[PDB]
RNA sequence: CCGGGCACUCUAACGGGACUGCCCGCGAAAGCGGGAGGAAGGAGGGGACGACGUCUGGUCAGCAUGGCCCUUACGGCCUGGGCGACACACGUGCUACAAUGCCCACUACAAAGCGAUGCCACCCGGCAACGGGGAGCUAAUCGCAAAAAGGUGGGCCCAGUUCGGAUUGGGGUCUGCAACCCGACCCCAUGAAGCCGGAAUCGCUAGUAAUCGCGGAUCAGCCAUGCCGCGGUGAAUACG
């Protein structure tokens, strides 16, 4: 976008939760534009948080979103000739996209059989800190701040 | 998949008739 | 590789088909090949007269055939023989035994395709293109004709190189719909070569 | 004793018939989870109801017919909200923050020559 | 489109398959529409000319 | 995996050719340019040339070469 | 009892005709029913634009065939004097049943 | 168990697992187990001896099978080449005999790529 | 379905409707930002449309045409072969490498088109391609027809396999005078490479990409996975 500013397209709520974060994580698991499918992937997914958390789910998918929000990335900048990693801030609409997109990336990893276990382990275990999209979310601020001296080059 | 003669997909795609897609 | 027809872009509005007549799939080809014969054989003995438009229409084994003619004094001949001829002609060629019809064109300087033929006409005779197109033009802007454009093609003057002489004045909006532009297409076959000759008269706006 | 809506969403129409009664819909015939129940977003063509939280004051006739059952849905949401509207306009302050009474003009974009589908350009190397 | 071929105008095409489609007026042997009888050339030709009833730019 | 149809379709134009040489003898080469025609078993034991499209081959047919086409021991084209 | 199919390409014509033959059949004849749309037949061709390659413009074009269905009830014996030869239309083809 | 040659599957649905003789594929599979009145659910550890004894009758002589369906189908193409047939060429040079073009791929008949100048 | 009626849906002709008109802020103005009302606004969305000219761009092989050249052959007819040749290389595509999947059964919604030496309901024979019989349809009224993904139930349980159908053997159907070179289709058997792809590189900003099927033109048949259209489900992202 040059001319103008992009401005961000508003979601339709959660038929269940109400929540547009879990609409978006809909469509971050839709596949070939299968929406039934991925909302049945994903509710699926919700009874087994529970009978496996006392918790309702709801909480326990805002916490492990918010687990694997990075503060912090690096982007690529020619300088000098060269091509170096500045790390910089992020802002957090694409906190939001990149946990979701390593959420289900993540998940599609796992051993599980079937994709409801798959998204239900992978939120569970991101909600209590661990799993590959926290290991993402650790690179990606080992990454930035691991390239500190380069942080006068942030634009 | 849709290459297969002896499947449902692969009569629809080849858009033909046999005995893996009857006509009822 | 642009500038489409606009006789053929304009079919829907301030322009109507030159054959106007219903047929089936099956009959369909049969009397545009009919139309296109009637047409060819027209031209090829209505040229002295000048006709700028042959419209056809079809009911049930009777062809309206009309003739727009500058000069149908021509087209009748002697006591009106010519006529007779050539309605012979056509029900030799179609068994239809149908009539025929002539209508003058007032001022043929507003009907662009009797202006190509007669930029044509003075091509072919060795004219002098650049002052054939300016006469042409101006005949044509001088009497009505808000606008007005020829163009002719390459080998201007029997020139090895083919250019392009532009000399058009008034006003052409072909993008326009509404324009009722009246397009002239005309070809001089000469020693060198070939020339091609376009012609757009613009009148009324809506 | 009854108010009708139309509706419609994509090339799909569907006839709402509120009649005051139980709070359960028909349509084509069938039940509400008959036709849909298979289909998640369904639920969402009842958001009307809920706007104004009657949801138990009018039964629903609707014929449907066009489109797929998305679009269904929807064309029944705005069925609904038009419904609902000619019952009491003003609950169209109500329902227009929410948009219901909103037509959705997002049709399928025609399909055009050179592109694959309308859009997709076919894939060149140039070397 | 040669003369000789042009010969394919026959009432004794000596089978049922070797008769083929022509265009009538240019003599074309491929991209011959059936309902007009003519090529596509000429079909653009005549379209763009008025001579065809009914035919009208499409656009959707 | 091949089939034409009921009915097998030979060329009449050497199918009285080959019954006409039967009919007295065991008569030399034949020249034939129909490589469509279906081999019979009336031809085991004769020698057909065959057409290939520039010169004739001169094909002897067996018992086992019954059901082929001429053409298919005719090659047309030539490689390597 | 009488019907009436007019075929046309110009959605002008059929009409005026159709208009025409019913202000004819309402003196004298019952009130007529009116035409019917009857769903155009709209049969397209892709044409290629320039004689050689250039296979991305086609520039199609559309022919269309519209319908009506007048459809008049009551054959009255004082109707077909307005009617049966009163007519301006000539692109317009008319299918009469009973 | 032991069935219609020295091939033995187990542990699967009998007509999967049946798929695993060579002159059988699925269809004749169902056929096998549909005129032996067998389930083709159960597994084949749980088949009865009399039911083994039953599909090894049906199948072991009702069509040909792997030593002989192996060696008919050399004796076939044997027979195309040593005939001087067009279809035994194509299998002398290891080409398509259906027909297709060898311009392009149809790899599969002629192996592995062997790339030279150009 | 019958009586029955033009309310709705649809169908196709005409017309209304949106113009920064109204409100607030800014501004010299044009206009910008926001809001109301509205079905829709700041070009509502998509086509048709593509200037003076440039590339001595492409095509005399669609046609026309100057010049040149062949005229017992550089013209003409026919049979057959060839344009389908394969040590190889590239472009464009299709089908895949699977469980957000595959298979089987049942079941539910679309638009745009096509149809008389035509589309072929339905009955019978056939595992099937199909054949025999035969109803309707000059076709909003009959047919192509089944839409598919989808839903429900069941099977498969991560293995080159119930993934994937290349190759090949055998038996057939139809078109056509004729399927060897060189057709499509059906049935049985065969079961390949292929576990998401190096350097490099492509498309797309919304009903778009992705995915799913449907039709059409040319055509006796068809190498269509092409081309032109149609609708179904329906994203991600744009700091700059
Ligand atoms: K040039
Ligand atoms: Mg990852
Ligand atoms: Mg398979
Ligand atoms: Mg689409
Ligand atoms: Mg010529
Ligand atoms: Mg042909
Ligand atoms: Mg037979
Ligand atoms: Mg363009
Ligand atoms: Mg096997
Ligand atoms: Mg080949
Ligand atoms: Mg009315
Ligand atoms: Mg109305
Ligand atoms: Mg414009
Ligand atoms: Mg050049
Ligand atoms: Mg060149
Ligand atoms: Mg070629
Ligand atoms: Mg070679
Ligand atoms: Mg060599
Ligand atoms: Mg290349
Ligand atoms: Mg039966
Ligand atoms: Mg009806
Ligand atoms: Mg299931
Ligand atoms: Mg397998
Ligand atoms: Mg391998
Ligand atoms: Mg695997
Ligand atoms: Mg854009
Ligand atoms: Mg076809
Ligand atoms: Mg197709
Ligand atoms: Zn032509």
């Amino acid at each position: 976008a040059r001319r103008r500013r992009a401005e961000v397209r508003q979601l339709q709520p959660d038929l269940v939760y109400g929540d547009v974060l879990v609409t978006a994580f809909i469509n971050k698991i839709m596949r070939d534009g299968k929406k039934n499918l991925a909302a049945r992937i994903f509710y699926d997914a919700c009874k087994i948080i529970q009978e496996k958390t006392g918790q309702e789910p709801l909480k326990v998918f805002k916490q492990a979103v918010e687990n694997v929000k990075p503060r912090m990335e690096v982007r690529s900048r020619r300088v000098g000739g060269a091509n170096y990693q500045v790390p910089m801030e992020v802002s957090p609409r694409r906190q939001q996209s990149l946990a979701l997109r390593w959420l289900v990336q993540a998940a599609n990893q796992r051993p599980e059989r079937r994709a409801a276990v798959r998204i239900a382990h992978e939120l569970m275990d991101a909600a209590e800190g661990k799993g590959g999209a926290v290991k993402k979310k650790e690179d990606v601020e080992r990454m930035a701040e691991a390239n500190r001296a380069y942080a006068h080059y942030r634009w | 998949g849709k290459g297969d003669r002896r499947t449902r997909r692969g009569k629809i795609w080849r858009g033909t008739y046999g005995k893996y897609r009857p006509r009822k | 590789g642009n500038k489409i027809h606009p006789i053929g872009f304009r079919l829907g509005i301030t322009r109507d088909w030159e054959s106007r007549w219903y047929a089936g799939k099956k009959q369909y080809r049969h009397l545009l090949l009919e139309d296109q014969r009637i047409r060819g054989l027209l031209e090829k003995e209505l040229y002295s007269a000048g006709l700028a438009r042959v419209d056809i229409e079809r009911a049930a084994d009777n062809v309206a055939v009309t003739v727009h003619v500058a000069k149908p004094g021509v087209v009748i001949g002697r006591g009106g023989e010519r006529i007779r001829v050539l309605r012979e002609e056509l029900a030799k060629l179609t068994g239809k035994n149908v009539a025929l019809n002539v209508q003058e064109v007032q001022n043929p300087n507003l009907s662009a395709p009797l202006v190509a033929q007669r930029v044509a006409e003075q091509i072919e005779r060795r004219f002098a293109v650049r002052r054939a197109i300016k006469q042409a033009v101006q005949r044509v802007m001088e009497s009505g004709a808000k606008g007005a454009k020829v163009i002719v093609s390459g080998r201007i003057g029997g020139a090895e190189q083919a250019r392009t002489e532009w000399a058009a004045q008034g006003r052409v909006p072909l993008h326009t719909l509404r324009a009722n532009i009246d397009y002239g297409f005309a070809l001089a076959r000469t020693t060198y070569g070939v020339l091609g000759v376009k012609a757009y008269i613009f009148l009324g706006e809506v | 004793e009854q108010y009708y809506g139309t509706g419609r969403r994509k090339e799909a129409v569907a006839r709402v018939f509120l009649r005051p009664g139980n709070g359960k819909v028909t349509v084509n015939g069938q039940d509400f989870n008959e036709y849909f129940q298979g289909l998640v977003r369904a639920v969402a063509a009842l958001e009307p109801l809920r706007a104004v939280d009657a949801l138990g004051h009018f039964d629903a006739y609707i014929t449907v017919r066009g489109g797929g059952k998305s679009g269904q849905i929807d064309a029944i949401k705005l069925g609904i909200a038009r419904a609902l509207v000619q019952y009491n306009p003003d609950y169209r302050a109500k329902l227009k923050p929410l948009g219901f009474l909103t037509r959705d003009a997002r049709v399928v974009e025609r399909k055009k020559y050179g592109k694959h589908k309308a859009r997709r350009a076919p894939q060149y190397s140039k070397r | 489109a040669r003369k000789a071929l042009i010969e394919k105008a026959k009432r004794t095409p000596k089978f049922k398959v070797r008769a083929y489609t022509r265009c009538v007026r240019c003599g074309r042997a491929r991209s011959v529409y059936r309902f007009f009888g003519l090529c596509r050339i000429c079909l653009r030709e005549l379209a763009h000319k008025g001579q065809l009833p009914g035919v009208r730019k499409a656009s959707w | 995996p091949r089939s034409l149809k009921k009915g097998v379709f030979v060329d009449d134009h050497l199918l009285e050719k080959v019954l006409e040489l039967n009919a007295k003898g065991e008569k030399r080469l034949i020249k034939t340019w129909s490589r469509r025609s279906t081999i019979v078993p009336e031809m085991v034991g004769h020698t057909i040339a065959v057409y290939n499209g520039k010169q004739h081959v001169p094909v002897y047919i067996t018992e086992n070469m019954v059901g082929h086409k001429l053409g298919e021991f005719a090659p047309t084209r030539t490689y390597r | 009892k009488i019907r009436i199919k007019l075929r046309g390409f110009d959605h002008k014509t059929l009409d005026a005709s159709a208009q025409k033959i019913v202000e004819a059949a309402r003196r004298s004849g019952a009130q007529v029913s009116g035409p019917i749309p009857l769903p155009t037949r709209v049969r397209r061709f892709t044409v290629i634009r320039g004689p050689f390659k250039h296979k991305d413009s086609r520039e199609h074009f559309e022919l269309r065939t519209h319908n009506r269905l007048v459809d008049i009830i009551n054959p009255n014996r004082k109707t077909i004097e307005q009617l049966m030869t009163l007519d301006l239309p000539t692109g317009v083809e008319i299918e009469i049943k009973t | 168990a032991r069935i219609a040659g020295v091939e033995i599957p187990r542990n699967k649905r009998v007509d999967v697992a049946l798929t695993y003789i060579y002159g059988i594929g699925k269809a004749r599979a169902k056929e096998a187990l549909e005129k032996t009145g067998i389930n083709p659910a159960t597994r084949v550890k749980d088949l009865t001896e009399a039911e083994v004894v039953r599909l090894r009758e049906y199948v072991e002589n009702t069509w040909k099978l792997e030593g002989e369906l192996r060696a008919e189908v050399a004796a076939n193409i044997k027979r195309l080449m040593d005939i001087g047939c067009y279809r035994g060429l194509r299998h002398r040079r290891g080409l398509p005999v259906r027909g297709q073009r060898t311009r392009t791929n149809a790899r599969t008949r002629k192996g592995p790529r062997k790339t030279v100048a150009g």
